[PDB]
């Protein structure tokens, strides 16, 4: 037999007869595998980063203005490892980049904006394929060969000196076009390439890859580098498409997504994970949704960070049902962790106003405690959680461990019953005229100071224990203290002997 | 001493849980990580204590428990002292499950016998009991969940292999059955209704039959959907079966001295982790 069941503070107890107790409180195993997450510096810098409105359909808190960005999050991580590289490149193609010289009108900002993004795209991909062909070029045997791998390495320079060298001029010079788009050029190398394939008894085999290179379309095409799919990291050859390829034409999306179009990618890959969604563009939700469901590349948190971004710059469009999703997921790895502000911090970006407040408040009552600390935990109950709820809470916390204020700001009568000195009183009974059950008014009103109405009062009161056993007494003394003949009688009619000493 | 607990339970804030075993106490513990210190004892069955289960803290502190006695025992700390303040046996053999509604509907108690009953405790002005009961089950009932909600309902599993889905009604004054649910070849051991207030509501039902069916329906309106979680008979009988609140995660307690872990992907089938 064993038994185990959710605790509040969802993690799990199970039968477990080698403590003391004869249960297990089981860390609940955490997916949410990040480290700077449980490190409470980067929640702060990045709560900084939000502006925090209430809805409109209840006070809870949800997020107006998001500024985050896939750069922010790089200061935290390793510039050597792949979640590095995944973050950077979302930069690259998603965040937004900023041109600061004035430009003579805002069509050529637009085209600018995208040779910017263009180079860094094109710098990145190089620096990821740089060793692969190194390594080629160092075991080549071949000058032709070389020149060719250079032009892998987006470097037209070092081909075109080596061309140079090996004594190969001509090409050279051919080589020296190599990123200008000229459209003459295109259709003068693929000529020259229909031509030798149509008869042309031989033609060195990494001159005609060279050509084709300048062809503009070089696996698109009718001598084709699509073989090289086996020669080559996939990313390799979409820098060539990238950087030669028909820059100007083409936006970088669809360029980007012509390239897809010829070579599938291996689906676990999240580095091509990215650029599908990146080219994608039209319908991004689309296959994300497609993404989610085949692979697991892309994290909770990643996911989530990435639909919120798109979300705030305009960049994308996602369902409120999917990026509701998304933060759910999170929020609750997070609550999996004992990241309550946290996870309490991501509740927000839900936009289902219903589910916010539930979500918000279910956690903010349940966790109270420990979202008070330091002011990283202040600031966190001043993201906008309403004074409502967070008294609310901080008064369940006092019953539960055995105050005023907040019941201030049945329960009441309970709270007069623990009371059972005068300054405190008469604060109470303006407390309870501002808000303005009724009997203790009149008693309190009473002992400020008709006389029988309040004694009734009293007495039904008491019918309805210590406390009010304490509070008739109190009368009793009250009275005894004014007496010193048939209104007397009229009034009157342990506390036994006292009635019976009195008589 | 303590080869055999059959329940514990922890508080709304998780600093007090009470263990129940089956030479009839019920420990209390002040947990703290690695220590769990013990104290209390409360000796007042005839019988293993089978469930304990705490009540929302709005109500003080107040433990009902349910033993094997048949009697289920309503206990509240007082001063730093435990006191049995009330008592509920109006059922005529061992009662299993009991469980403390949300705190909306009042104080209200779920408490599920062999004598196929289940009765809903109300705790009136005077704190004295106030009994509404219903026929669950023919054989018994091994356990009874509470649903939330925003038309009140909960479950009931059976040893008749049934699980039942019950609703309020102020025309009967007593819950009236609303839809019943058949896919287990032996004694439903236990039945749990999820806390997501999300798209759609989960049942996980596991049974003695090795199964755990997972009834998830639409909306209001269709029909629940049977999913046998795997198609495989578990190594061994199933016993618990809980949701977590933040994720819809669910623990599943074999009587093969694991527990696993379920949960729903975009499939909407599910899948283990841990």
């Amino acid at each position: 037999y064993t038994f185990a069941k959710f605790s509040t503070g969802s993690m799990l107890l199970t039968k477990d007869i080698v403590g003391k107790s004869g249960v297990s409180i089981k860390r609940l195993p955490t997916e949410l595998q990040r480290k700077f997450l449980f490190d409470d510096v980067y929640l702060d810098k990045e709560i900084e980063k939000v502006t925090i409105e209430a809805r409109k359909s209840n006070p809870y808190p949800q997020i107006s203005e998001s500024s985050l960005l896939f750069k922010d999050a790089l200061d935290y991580m390793e510039k050597t490892s792949s979640d590095y590289n995944l973050w950077k490149l979302s930069s690259i193609l998603f965040d937004p980049v900023s041109y600061p010289y004035k430009t003579d009108n805002d069509q050529v900002k637009m085209a600018l904006l995208k040779k910017e993004r263009h180079c860094r795209l094109t710098s990145w991909i190089v620096s990821q394929i740089g060793p692969e062909i190194e390594e080629k070029i160092r075991n080549s045997s071949n000058e032709i060969e070389q020149i060719f791998l250079y032009l892998l390495l987006n470097d037209v320079v070092r081909a075109s000196k080596l061309a140079i060298e090996s004594k190969n001029g001509h090409l050279s010079v051919l080589i020296s076009y190599l990123g200008s788009n000229d459209p003459r050029i295109r259709d003068l190398a693929e000529l020259q390439l229909q031509k030798w394939s149509t008869g042309g008894c031989s033609i060195d085999k990494n001159i005609s890859k060279i050509y084709k290179l300048l062809s503009g379309s070089p696996f698109e095409g009718l001598f084709s580098l699509k073989e090289l799919e086996s020669e080559f990291s996939w990313l390799c050859l979409l820098n060539l498409t990238l950087c030669y390829g028909q820059i100007d034409e083409y936006s970088l999306e669809s360029l980007v997504q012509s390239h897809l179009d010829k070579f599938s990618l291996p689906y676990d890959d999240p580095i091509g994970v990215i650029f599908q969604l990146y080219a994608a563009n039209e319908n991004t939700e689309k296959l994300y949704k497609e993404v989610r469901q085949r692979t697991n590349a892309l994290d909770v948190q990643f996911c989530w960070y990435l639909i919120q971004t798109l979300r705030f710059n305009g960049t994308r469009v996602f369902s409120k049902e999917t990026s509701d999703e998304a933060t759910f997921a999170f929020a609750a790895q997070l609550e999996f962790a004992q990241l309550h502000g946290h996870s309490l911090f991501v509740s927000c970006f839900l936009n289902d106003d219903k589910a916010a407040e539930d979500t918000i408040k279910r956690l903010v009552m349940r966790e109270i405690t420990l979202l008070r600390a330091s002011t990283n935990d202040h600031i966190l109950n001043r993201l906008k959680i309403p004074s409502q709820l967070i008294f609310n809470a901080q008064a369940l916390k006092d019953r539960y461990e055995g105050s005023e204020v907040q019941n201030l700001l049945d329960l009441a009568e309970m709270a007069i019953v623990t009371s059972l000195v005068q300054n405190n009183e008469l604060k109470t009974l303006r407390e309870i005229l501002n808000e303005f059950v009724s009997i203790n008014v009149f008693e309190v009103y009473l002992k400020l100071v008709q006389e029988t109405i309040d004694s009734l009062i009293s007495g039904m009161k008491i019918f309805y224990v210590a406390a009010c056993c304490n509070v008739m007494s109190q009368e009793i003394v009250s009275k005894i203290l004014e007496k010193n003949k048939a209104k007397l009688l009229e009034l009157p009619l342990q506390d036994l002997m006292k009635c019976t000493y009195k008589i | 001493h303590n080869e055999l607990i059959h329940d514990a339970v922890l508080d709304y804030y998780g600093k007090r849980l009470a263990t129940c075993s089956s030479d009839k106490t019920i420990k209390i513990f002040e947990v703290e990580g690695e220590t769990h210190k013990l104290i209390d004892t409360l000796t007042g069955h005839e019988g293993p204590v089978w469930r304990v289960d705490w009540a929302h803290p709005k109500f003080g502190t107040i433990l009902a428990s349910c033993s094997y006695d048949g009697k289920v025992l309503i206990w509240k700390e007082e001063n730093g002292r435990w006191s049995q303040i009330a008592v509920h046996a109006v059922h005529s053999a061992s009662v299993n499950s009991v469980q403390w509604a949300p705190h909306e509907y009042g104080p209200l108690l779920l408490v599920a016998s062999s004598d196929g009953k289940v009765s809903v405790v109300e705790f009136k002005e005077n704190g004295t009991t106030s009994p509404i009961i219903i026929d669950a089950h023919a054989i018994g009932v091994n356990s009874a969940s509470w649903a939330p909600a925003t038309s009140r309902k909960f479950v009931t599993g059976g040893a008749d292999n049934l699980v039942k889905i019950w609703k309020y009604n102020s025309d009967a004054q007593t819950y009236v059955l609303e839809s019943t649910l058949e896919g287990h070849s032996d004694w439903v051991r236990d039945v749990a209704w999820s806390p997501t207030v999300l798209l759609r509501s989960y049942l996980a039902s596991v049974s003695q039959d090795r199964t755990c069916i997972i009834w998830t329906q639409d909306n209001e309106q269709g029909p629940w959907k049977k999913t046998l979680l795997k198609e495989e008979k578990f190594p061994d009988v199933l016993w618990r079966a809980s949701w977590s609140l933040s994720g819809n995660v669910l623990a599943l307690s074999g009587g093969d001295n694991k527990v696993t872990l379920w949960k729903e992907n975009l499939e909407g089938k599910w899948e283990p982790a841990g």
